[PDB]
């Protein structure tokens, strides 16, 4: 980003996704609604702290010296005026502003000021979570396998560049020709030996990453039913005010249909199973929405 | 141990020393049989007073820590440093939860409201403070003081709260609205420390200073401020006079507070003693030498008979009252 | 200020018309323009040359009538007593209240509020106003020509400049809630950055990059945007022509979106500005690592 | 608003009287809406005075007004007047009416 | 769609579908309110409520107290007619986000459909309508899971039969306002407060003819004192059209008489030109309760004694209406 | 002894008007508002 | 930044406190009273008559 | 109490260049103190593993450190043939008091806080003055460099145990040798005395009888690199029992805050916790990849560290 970024996630994955990514930084949460927002903005702008602020449509003027940046170099410092007194602006500081509201109207001026980064939920994102879910309901053992496969084939390729990185470094590093020293035909060999046990590792984990997409196959129209049925309640909106659902509202219907339904009580077939869970999906999407 | 008579006496139970620095405050776990001290070596030591045992150290603090105070549940610590910041801890798991920055200067006392939602700090910005425990927002600021403000205190149903400053002055705040509802200026010095009367005490005021029953049957809240000028004065703060003026104290006053009972009145100043003072007669009855050198602050258990002192000795010491 | 600026032709003709205001007596200006279009920039910077002071107001949650009624006394203070030239810029975002419109229709029309002074502040002002004027050489004594000289004083010193977005019904609104904002102001319409101005950003910006294709073929039908590119472009103007295409179709996009009924942001030029630096960082950064 | 009208009720309270409140619907909508509060209090007083099992030598019924315990006679009562017909009046909320 | 039909189960979906962080919000239609049905849960589970009625200042002090206590002590909180405070809605709805409440906390929002609620609160919070309910038979379903069993089964064995009565007579009533030059002049304010008026009327009455007996004659039951009270103070207080009150003095002279205790009485005469309504034979409120969902699907304006092309209109529009919503989101 | 401590902040243009001002703040100070000052000054503080 | 100030002949009674080292440690490390205006005194300040 | 430490740990501090010779614990503040090799003193926060300070006076190894009772000075010893004396209210060196010809070993302040005890491989054991800083009076009769020195807890005694195989007793009022104990196999290295709540809990483990006072009499203790930890009577000279079963040369011995177990390290790379009054806890816990050097027990607190030649230091939690 060039101008800083006010972040619209109503479900308030990309506030967390942000206090982790600056977590190691010593990012603060803080508000609008707070009153000690300017102390709070200052302390930042001093020691260069990155910045999370909530309560955007309660937006605070006194931010708009620091998002226009206007300092004033002079001396070596960088002199930011925030409201009446002169601050050092420490290279380091970084502020993000932040909403819950997808509906909220901004000003022109802060329009200008921010860039918008809007999380949306599309239909592929929800057609996985669904498939996700309904994998760990219905086959857990199925699940807890894929989830150690992603994590191996990460694992893998971050190991397989790194190894193509050494190789690389290692033959641009030589001072002279490749047999004059002997450590870097060994450091090679090593390598080379590493990146072929990686691939072989990767191999057998593409295999069984085969069975477990042909085994989640099956539940892939239910994520579709469920994609649909959530844009079809977003756009409920359209013909009537009040019908404003959110996706945790979607999403606790999910959960009511896979885990507290009692048409599951003592049906073990996967296949009949899956069919009660969608007959009670649209009937429980139906009884709670309406 | 008459349960609303005993006063501490002059063999001392323990004397607690883990402290690099001098003791600032002590108080007593509302519901547990432990003991929280705050010291100048920006640490919050915790002390059991049956056996006279060290636990553990809270710390997390950059600056010496000046006031330490529990809800009435006992599950959550709010204490207030010297760097600007308000801590608050979760007292079962022993973590700081959340600190609070917006005070410009020393933040000398906190205090958390009896409902335990809020919570309420003075600062040497001369400025009181209204925090949320939830989010930690402040949303309150009761401005007036002309000075450094040294303490604040919230009455028992959290309808008031007291302050106390370097401008020689008390002054009792609305804390639905803001408004000041007195300024109790009669101390010839700065003013240490405050202290609200419990209700177990209102008969005894009432009798002692001779203040006629009123028709409504609520003789006023009752307040206590003592001062450098080496005196504790009583105060109604209904009507904003000063009942009694407790003379005896050698040096600065620097905490005071009721027996439990509302039969007596506890103090500690910097003359090196403990004073227990029978405001029945106006007088004091007994006098302790507590530590070798300044006596910051003292607390009184409200069930168990045990009085505590820290000082500037480094000495937490927690007395038996027989 | 130390933030950069890209000169074009619009530039220089908006900071000579903001200098031809500043240099009147009762200069008042009224800008009007999408926002992030540099007015108050222009207006700090053309400020400068003149030697008038920019004063602004902090604006905050919190601000009430009272605080504005105290930066008008501080403004008037300085401008009419001590003699200082002041350029008090301000923007319709300001504005949380109609009685600032009052103040300010006021102030811009007869040059003083009659009653913003009172009492320990009007006794205040009338002996900063007995000095000033011992100052400029004057004998005044009672308040009625000191009051006079003061008021002469802030005509003369104090400029207002009101910036403002191109809102029709909030213009026509205007109009009326605040008559001398139309009288005793000259009414500059900025607008929104033209193809022209975007072009010429677009061209200024991206000099640095190299964007050099001697074996470019120009296309037969050439998506003209900028309606003076030259007719056999370069390699570069064809890349300058397809950025102002983009922010083009951001306004076509908005106003298709807005058409159907969603809500949309307005795209102003620091869309454009970042846009471009995007392009020149991306630009060295791949060129760097390809290499 | 809230207060007046609460303090109007503690007086018909206390004094026993009868309150006739003409063009009650002049009052703004949240108005009418905490009014009612403090009107479902009296009726609840007046009606735990009607059952049998109460005696006047017990502890007089009381209702809380303005944050006060005061005594409700039984002789009181309320009684509202309006024109429904104005436009611009307000709307009484349906807890209210 | 069957569930739609019947009367709304508070206690289940309060007990289990709501989360404590989430507000119940009680969007009803002019006329209706949730607040009684909220109370009456309340006092059902023995759960402590409080209720407290939007705007005064000092009614949002309290609504914040209530809410903090509430959330640590579990108890159950009631905010009625927040619709007039929508700025504090937002900010009540800031408030709740950031909040760890107790396991039996409940958070109840009373509002009628006002467009100016904000739109982050009703996502924030589950949604409740209150509404007219559909047809006669939901009418008169709502009606009796509304009045307790132990208040329809007293001393006399003829209560319940005069509690059925009453409640087809308020629910008929209440259906002729859907067509509304028609069924009556204007839209009248026929609510819950008209039904427990008359129930309460008819139980003071009959407890001051029947001394406690186990039976009564048909005859000896005060009609004429029912008929005229609700002619006059209950339903006809209302009323301010000479017709209209003609109209109820038909429908209560046709429905509160001796004959409606005969086996052969007719509710409704030629509902579809051959079929007609008949009194039910019960002596108790399970009898009347089992025919009342015995009832067709099929109903028609000729239930009330209107015309059957009287909602013909109605229904075109309403088919229209539902293609246009159909299309409006593709 | 609880007192205020003020000290006047002379210069190169501390006049005689400067003086008055310092005392009539102190006098208000010390008369109207009952506080205790200890009004310390330097010989170098008397410019005239 | 470190300062030089010539013409010490005509000394301004303002740097008084800060060449004495009138100040106090803690809200703000080192504070420093010049005047009315409560400073923050930079470590690295060092002025040369 | 029955603190015994476990194998797993909480911080391995490491700031140390050199091997660590010595660690000790403050007697009222929660502060380690660690002597090392590389001529510096550094200073850890041993409740949650925080580096302090270093005091950098020595010129060369620091080898023994040692508190007085009130915690407010420390004394330390080097290969610089100096006594530094630290002030710890400041932790500025105050007193650096000279003599005692070639390397000093070892290092005590006896509880009456105003004098200083030191051993050094000049055969001789020298005695100080806190206050002024003359040697007033030195002790002779070791023939050989004398390892470690250990005072009673009243200020009389003095054990100083060196390599000629001897562990003299003596005496502050006479300067006599009262009791000389040459008895081990090889090189003895480190010595300990007995805290007054182990006193009743020998007479039970050994057997021994009381005199006509009563009195068990005062206890010593002096381990050896002939892997044998051996307890003697300092009032008889005898033997009470011999602990045998470690792998290395031993170097630091000590007992239990409760006076019930036996706590040591040695150079076998792990710490042994034996019993002694019923032989029952034989605990064997690695604590360290190199050898290990010395070792404290926490008198209240339920901790122990260990420094050792990994430039390590290591603090275990008692259960
Ligand atoms: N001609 C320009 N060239 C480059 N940047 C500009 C130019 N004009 C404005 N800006 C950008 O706009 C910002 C200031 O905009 P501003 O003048 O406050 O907008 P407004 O006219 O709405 O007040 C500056 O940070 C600057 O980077």
């Amino acid at each position: 980003f060039n101008r800083y970024p006010l972040i619209i996630d109503p479900s308030g994955q990309a506030t967390e996704f942000i206090m982790n990514e600056y977590k190691d930084r010593k990012i603060t949460r803080t508000s609008f609604l707070d009153d000690a927002f300017r102390k709070n903005l200052e302390s930042a702008l001093r020691f260069g702290n990155p910045l999370l602020v909530q309560d955007v449509e309660s937006y605070d003027p006194v931010l708009n010296p620091v998002l226009n940046r206007e300092v004033r170099r002079t001396g070596g410092r960088v002199l930011i005026t925030l409201g009446d007194q002169d601050i050092d602006l420490s290279p380091s500081f970084v502020i993000f502003l932040s909403t819950r509201d997808p509906t909220v109207e901004f000003p022109p001026d802060l329009c200008s000021r921010v860039t918008f980064v809007n999380f949306t939920v599309t239909r592929s994102s929800l057609q996985s979570q669904c498939l996700n879910e309904v994998l760990k309901a219905e086959r857990p053992d199925v699940d807890e396998k894929r989830s150690d496969l992603l994590k191996l084939q990460g694992e893998f390729q971050l190991r397989l560049r790194q190894l193509e990185k050494s190789l690389l470094q290692a033959l641009n590093e030589v001072k002279g020709r490749i047999l004059d020293d002997d450590t870097i035909i060994t450091t090679l060999e090593n390598l080379k030996r590493e990146a072929a046990e990686v691939t072989r590792k990767v191999e057998e984990t593409d295999i069984v990453m085969q069975e477990v997409e042909t085994v989640s196959q099956q539940y892939l129209p239910l994520s579709t039913a469920c994609s649909s049925i959530y844009f079809t309640m977003e756009s409920l909106k359209q013909i009537h005010f009040l019908y404003q659902y959110s996706l945790q509202f979607f999403l606790d219907i999910y959960h009511n249909v896979l885990y507290e339904n009692p048409n599951l009580k003592g049906v073990t077939d996967h296949t009949q199973r899956l069919s009660i869970i969608t007959k009670d999906l649209f009937q429980v999407a139906f009884n709670r929405v309406a | 141990r008459d349960p609303k008579e005993w006063i501490p006496r002059p063999p001392e139970k323990y004397a607690l020393s883990g402290h690099r620095s001098p003791v600032t405050r002590v108080i007593f776990h509302p519901v547990f049989s432990v003991m929280v001290s705050a010291s100048e070596d920006a640490t919050i030591k915790v002390w059991d007073y049956e056996t006279g045992d060290f636990e553990r150290t809270l710390k997390g603090h950059t600056d010496s820590v000046q006031d330490i105070s529990f809800d009435h549940s006992g599950k959550l610590l709010a204490s207030c440093s010297a760097d600007m910041t308000i801590k608050l801890w979760d007292f079962q798991g022993f973590e700081c939860i959340r600190t609070m920055h917006g005070h410009d200067h020393n933040v000398s006392s906190v205090a958390i409201m009896p409902n335990g939602d809020h919570i309420v700090s003075a600062s040497r910005d001369k400025t009181i403070k209204m925090w949320e425990v939830q989010t930690g927002y402040c949303v309150k600021t009761f401005t007036g003081h002309r000075e450094w403000v040294r303490m604040v205190r919230p009455n028992q149903d959290g309808t008031l709260i007291a302050s106390c400053s370097n401008d020689q002055t008390v002054r009792v705040w609305v804390v639905a609205t803001k408004e000041c509802k007195a300024e109790l200026r009669e101390h010839e010095h700065v003013v240490e420390c405050i202290s609200w009367a419990p209700e177990s005490s209102y008969s005894s005021i009432s009798e002692a200073t001779g203040s006629e029953t009123k028709k409504s049957g609520k003789p006023g809240p009752f307040l206590l401020s003592g001062s450098r000028d080496k005196t504790i004065k009583m105060w109604d703060v209904s009507t904003g006079m000063c009942l009694m003026t407790l003379v005896g104290h050698d040096n600065w006053v620097r905490g005071v507070l009721f027996h439990s009972g509302g039969k007596f009145i506890l103090s500690c100043a910097d003359d090196k003693t403990l004073r227990v003072w029978d405001y029945k007669n106006k007088r004091c009855m007994k006098t302790l030498n507590a530590h070798e050198h300044f006596v910051t602050s003292l607390d009184f258990h409200k069930t168990a008979p045990y009085v505590v002192t820290g000082s500037v000795d480094q000495t937490v010491k927690v007395w038996e009252c027989r | 200020l130390d933030v950069p600026l890209v000169l074009f032709n619009e530039v220089l003709d908006h900071v000579l018309r903001i200098d031809r205001i500043f240099r009147q007596p009762q200069g008042h200006l009224l800008l009007i323009g999408v926002s992030g279009a540099g007015k108050t920039t222009l207006s700090r910077f053309v400020a400068w040359m003149n030697g008038l002071s920019v004063y602004q107001i902090k604006v905050h949650r919190k601000y009430t009538g009272e605080d504005f009624d105290e930066d008008l006394r501080t403004v008037l203070r300085r401008s009419g007593c001590k003699n200082e030239k002041i350029a008090f810029i301000m923007d319709e975002s300001n504005v949380l209240d109609s009685g600032f419109l009052e103040r300010m229709n006021t102030l811009l029309a007869n040059g003083e509020v009659p009653g913003l002074f009172e009492g320990d502040e009007y006794a205040t002002l009338m002996t900063q106003c007995k000095e000033g004027a011992q100052k400029e050489g004057l004998m005044l004594d009672s308040h009625e020509e000191l009051y006079k000289w003061f008021t002469s004083q802030v005509i003369r010193n104090l400029h207002v400049v009101f910036t403002m977005n191109p809102s029709s019904e909030g213009l026509k609104d205007r109009a009326a809630t605040s008559p001398a904002l139309f009288n005793r102001c000259v009414l500059n319409w900025f607008g929104d950055w033209s193809t022209e101005a975007l072009y010429q950003v677009g061209k200024e910006f991206t000099s640095k990059m190299d964007l050099e294709k001697p074996n470019y073929i120009v296309p037969d039908y050439m998506p003209v945007v900028y309606d003076k590119l030259p007719q056999p472009p370069s390699h570069r103007e064809a890349i300058v022509n397809s950025c102002v295409f983009v922010h083009q179709t951001l306004h076509q996009a908005n106003a298709r979106l807005a058409k159907r009924g969603g809500r949309t942001m307005a795209i102003t030029p620091r869309h454009y500005l970042d846009f471009i630096n995007h392009y020149a960082n991306l630009f060295h950064e791949k060129r760097s690592e390809l290499e | 608003d809230f207060q007046a009208m609460g303090r109007i009720f503690v007086g018909l309270c206390q004094v026993g009287a009868w309150g006739c409140f003409d063009e009650f619907n002049r009052l703004e909508e949240r108005m009418l809406s905490a009014v009612s509060q403090q009107v479902q209090c009296i009726q609840e007083a007046l009606r735990e005075h009607s059952n049998p099992n109460y005696d006047k030598t017990s502890a007089p019924i009381t209702c809380e007004l303005l944050n006060k315990q005061v005594k409700v006679s039984p002789d009181m009562a309320i009684f509202i007047t309006m024109n429904p017909g104005y436009a611009g009046r307000s709307n009484l909320p349906d807890n209210l009416k | 769609m069957s569930i739609m039909e019947q009367p709304l189960d508070l206690t289940h979906i309060v007990g289990t579908e709501v989360k404590p962080n989430t507000p119940v919000l009680m969007c009803s239609v002019p006329g209706y309110d949730a607040s009684g049905h909220v109370e009456d849960l309340a006092a059902e589970q023995n759960t402590q409520i409080t209720s407290i009625a939007i705007g005064s200042a000092e009614g949002f002090n309290q609504a914040d107290k209530a809410i903090n206590t509430a959330v640590k002590s579990g108890r159950w909180v009631m905010l009625k007619n927040v619709h007039l405070a929508p700025g504090w809605l937002m900010q009540l709805e800031k408030k709740l986000h950031s909040l760890q409440p107790h396991a039996c906390f409940r958070l109840f929002l009373t509002m009628e459909i006002n467009p100016k609620v904000p739109v982050n609160l009703l996502r924030a919070g589950r949604i409740f309508v209150f509404e007219p309910p559909p047809g006669v038979k939901a009418n008169m379903l709502r009606t009796f899971s509304s009045i307790p069993v132990s208040r329809i089964c007293k001393s006399p064995n003829e209560r319940a039969r005069l509690y059925f009565l009453l409640a087809w007579f308020h629910a008929i009533i209440q259906e002729r306002l859907r067509y509304a030059p028609l069924g009556w002049s204007k839209k009248y304010e026929f609510g819950e407060s008209d039904l427990r008026s008359a129930c309460d009327t008819v139980d003071t009455w009959l407890d001051d003819t029947a001394k406690g007996r186990q039976n009564i004659s048909p005859d000896k039951i005060p009609w004429s004192a029912l008929k005229t009270l609700m002619a006059q103070s209950i339903y006809g207080g209302r009323v301010d059209n000479e017709f209209d009150q003609r109209l109820l003095n038909t429908f209560l002279e046709r429905l509160f008489t001796t004959r409606s205790f005969d086996s052969e009485f007719k509710l409704a005469c030629k509902v579809d030109g051959h079929k007609d309504i008949q009194m039910p034979d019960g002596i108790r409120r399970e009898e009347f309760v089992q025919w009342v969902e015995l009832l067709p699907d099929t109903q028609t304006p000729s239930w009330l004694g209107l015309p059957n092309n009287a909602e013909r209109v109605l229904l075109t529009t309403q088919g229209v209406d539902m293609i246009s919503k159909m299309l409006k989101m593709q």
